[PDB]
């Protein structure tokens, strides 16, 4: 699902990207929606952070 | 310009450009956060303005060029990562 | 077989101060290989019967090893010591043992610390437990010296001893002084933010203030009796909860995927 998600995300980004080239030169309209979406990516700046692990799995097989 | 790449900027340059005092520039800037024209905070502990998000001014040709080159770098990144995720847990993936 | 002298025991008599010429010794090394072919014949063909011959064989190569590091020949000391290695515990026992084996053991052990080949020292020690194989007067000196390095007890370390016997022990200790000096510069770099000139002379074991000026700038220290390296870096390391990171637990991306394959 994770690998399926990456090839899928990649397709969406190509649409935007090919469009910008076409708007800049070849004069396709400039819409507020396209520009709004792009700007946000830079702004939010996600920061990697701790957590989400567990060690329980071994005890259960040993018991069995 | 400066917010985007790195979040914070000094508030001292903006007050002097205004040519109007410090105690009244904050007032308009607070009003701007409130409506949602710009989003972020004014931190007077260091007298700088930390901008969370900036509005992109609309129908500017220059901005379209700017986002394009960035977008291509992201595309690379997805491909690079995808090979690694499949490498380990490949037996499990099938 | 050692009998007479012009290349047999010629080297032996040279090592004494009877004839204290080193000038002859350089030439001798090429000739000694010719008597050496013969010496080589006796071990693990006969054993006890050949005993006398062994003693003599070992004495010339071992006594000349000590005399060819007052000629400062590095390649010669190692290949003699190496040759005599097997002679220490040769077969069952060929008994080629000499008094000079006692000093040799000690010279090799100081040599290994200067080269910084601590692993080899430890390997030699495992062969060694019954240290009554030539007893401890020249072997006690290397073991104390290794502990002192080990501990961080730099003041105790001998750089004042081992220059006092001048037979062959001096060669190792002079080089060792450079190695300990470097070691101090590193420890101090991470440890403390400043260094004085009152401070520096004693700790690095410098002889001069000029030596101080030279060693500090390389590393980037020098600003005067007051510098600031250490402090700032020591403070910076805790907290990466508000600052993004992936460091430890490996590369995360791999980490989650690996964890799941295993179970």
């Amino acid at each position: 699902n994770q690998v399926h998600g990456l090839k899928g995300l990649n397709s969406k980004l190509l649409d935007i990207r090919t469009y910008l080239e076409k708007v800049a030169s070849g004069k396709l309209p400039i819409n507020h929606h396209i520009i709004y979406q792009l700007q946000d990516v830079f702004n939010l700046l996600p920061d990697a952070s701790l957590q989400e692990f567990v060690k329980a799995f071994y005890l259960k097989t040993n018991d069995q | 310009t400066r917010p985007a790449n790195h979040r914070q900027l000094t508030f001292e340059e903006i007050a002097k450009s205004a040519k109007i005092t410090v105690n009244k520039v904050e007032l308009l800037v607070m009003k701007a956060l409130s409506v949602g024209l710009v989003r972020g905070s004014i931190d007077e502990v260091d007298k700088r303005v930390h901008m969370t998000w900036v509005q992109p001014r609309v129908l500017d040709l220059q901005q379209i060029k700017g986002m394009k080159d960035r977008l291509e770098l992201w595309c690379t990144d997805v491909k690079s990562m995808e090979l690694l995720v499949e490498h380990q847990a490949q037996d499990i993936l099938t | 077989l050692q009998a007479a002298a012009g290349m047999y025991e010629q080297l032996k008599d040279e090592w004494n101060r009877k004839s204290p010429n080193l000038s002859k010794c350089g030439e001798e090394l090429g000739r000694l290989k010719l008597v050496l072919l013969e010496l080589n014949f006796l071990p693990t063909t006969g054993t006890k019967l050949t005993k006398q011959q062994l003693i003599l064989a070992r004495d010339i190569l071992e006594i000349g090893a000590q005399w060819s590091i007052l000629c400062k020949d590095i390649p010669s000391f190692e290949r003699y010591m190496a040759q005599l290695k097997c002679y220490y515990f040769d077969y069952k026992e060929q008994l080629p043992e000499s008094a000079y084996m006692h000093q040799l053991l000690g010279l090799n052990l100081l040599f290994l610390l200067s080269q910084n080949r601590v692993a080899e020292f430890h390997t030699e020690l495992e062969r060694l437990p019954a240290k009554d194989i030539q007893t401890n007067v020249y072997i006690k000196h290397p073991v104390s010296l290794e502990q002192y390095l080990m501990e961080g007890s730099y003041n105790k370390v001998f750089l004042a001893k081992g220059n006092i016997p001048a037979e062959s022990y001096t060669f190792f200790i002079d080089i060792l002084l450079d190695t300990i000096r470097d070691e101090i510069a590193g420890c101090i770099e991470k440890a403390y933010e400043k260094i004085l000139f009152a401070e520096a002379t004693r700790i690095l074991f410098f002889s001069t203030p000029k030596k101080m000026t030279d060693y500090a700038k390389k590393r980037g220290w020098l600003l005067g009796p007051n510098n600031y390296y250490s402090f700032a870096s020591q403070q910076q390391k805790p907290e990466d909860s508000t600052i993004p990171s992936t460091e430890l637990a490996r590369q995360v991306i791999e980490y989650a995927r690996q964890l799941e394959m295993i179970v």
